[PDB]
């Protein structure tokens, strides 16, 4: 299957006293295993997942080190694109960073790709082909041509189309006992009574893992939407993630509703029924 | 640039009275990041609560999850209270077992 | 591992 490895960073500028608020996570799919807070006592890059802290010293410097580096460019920024936007030094302001890479059933480079954001809205962000950026606005378009025209700029890709597929795969390697393995959903449906003529059915997905999954309710094998509820979903906090998906149908009909569920560790799809 | 916290308040596994659980309070979809997030139990905060490290989603929103160790009784009342800048009053949201 | 090489806008 596929696999990806990101890297998150937001950095808060912090006008009144200090430095900005700095927090990078790194996510092997949907596990976090690195992480980076300003605000820490250790400042350094820290472990949140066991498998990475087989690596030995020689990585947590070089990966601290690089991190520390990351948010001091991200300071000038702060401070750059302030000037930028024309804006007061009185306000707090953010950046965004995501960057990652994928790779294929095929174990290799399938997708790179980087995101940049001010204030929560896009600013530039890399182009599929890893050649050329894409600016938002005039600001983004000054640091868009400052890019390109760079000796260095080459240098990203080379990160995304092979160091980043490297360390992914080393990773996975590592973590095989967790990140290749899929838990499927845990599944169960619910009965509620909501008057004398309605009933709600709601249909649980619980403990699974990725986080990728659709529920989908069906009346007499079509897909119903009207009468549906689907909550975001969530994580349950062991690493795993929950959702559910409920329809209101009239009391006695139950047996028409089928609750549907795709997930990577169901061979196929799943089918409940009251 | 400022969207509202969505919440949601629940457990980690099927609540049964006597039984250990986690409580969990999953706030998502805000902007920008400062936000402050409490967890009640009969309206008193729950001073042993941890939360996720901060990320954000595809349109750039953050997402934060605060938990607790908790054992449900029937009579306890459980709640997550969160302030953010769009709020004029802080929102509070009651655990409903069932959802 | 992060990338160690990004520019200043």
């Amino acid at each position: 299957g596929s696999h990806s490895m990101r890297y998150f960073f937001t950095s808060v500028s912090r006008p009144g006293r200090g430095e900005p608020r700095f927090i990078a996570v790194g996510y092997v799919d949907d596990t976090q295993f690195v992480r980076f807070d300003s605000d820490a006592a250790s400042q350094r890059m820290e472990p949140r997942a066991p498998w990475i802290e087989q690596e030995g010293p020689e990585y947590w410097d070089q990966e601290t080190r690089n991190v520390k580096a990351q948010s001091q460019t991200d300071r000038v920024d702060l401070g750059t694109l302030r000037g930028y936007y024309n804006q007061s030094e009185a306000g707090s302001h953010t950046i965004q960073i995501m960057y990652g890479c994928d790779v294929g059933s095929d174990w290799r480079f399938l997708r790179g790709y980087r995101q940049d954001a001010y204030d929560g809205k896009d600013y530039i962000a890399l182009k599929e082909d890893l050649r050329s950026w894409t600016a938002a606005d005039m600001a983004a378009q000054t640091t868009k041509h400052k890019w390109e025209a760079a000796h260095e700029a080459e240098q990203l890709r080379a990160y995304l189309e092979g160091t980043c597929v490297e360390w992914l795969r080393r990773y996975l390697e590592n973590g095989k006992e967790t990140l290749q393995r899929t838990d499927a959903p845990k599944t169960h449906m619910t009965h509620h009574a909501v008057s004398d003529h309605e009933a709600t059915l709601r249909c649980w997905a619980l403990s699974f893992y990725p986080a990728e999954i659709t529920l989908t309710w069906q009346r007499d094998g079509e897909d119903q939407t009207q009468d549906t509820e689907l909550v975001e979903t969530r994580p349950a906090g062991d690493g795993t993630f929950q959702k559910w998906v409920a329809v209101v149908v009239p009391s006695g009909q139950e047996q028409r509703y089928t609750c549907h569920v795709q997930h990577e560790g169901l061979p196929k799809p799943l089918t409940l029924r009251w | 640039i400022q969207r509202t916290p969505k919440i949601q308040v629940y457990s980690r596994h099927p609540a049964e009275n006597g039984k250990s659980n986690f409580l969990n309070c999953y706030v998502s979809g805000f902007h920008p990041s400062d936000i402050e997030v409490d967890l009640l139990k009969n309206g008193e905060r729950i001073e042993k609560v941890e939360h996720s490290d901060l990320s954000f989603s595809k349109d750039w929103s953050f997402y934060l999850l605060y938990y607790t160790e908790f054992t449900p009784t029937e009579k306890d009342e459980y709640a997550c209270r969160v302030n953010h800048v769009t709020l004029s009053q802080p929102k509070i949201v009651k655990w409903d077992r069932d959802m | 591992a992060i990338f160690q090489s990004s520019m200043t806008k």
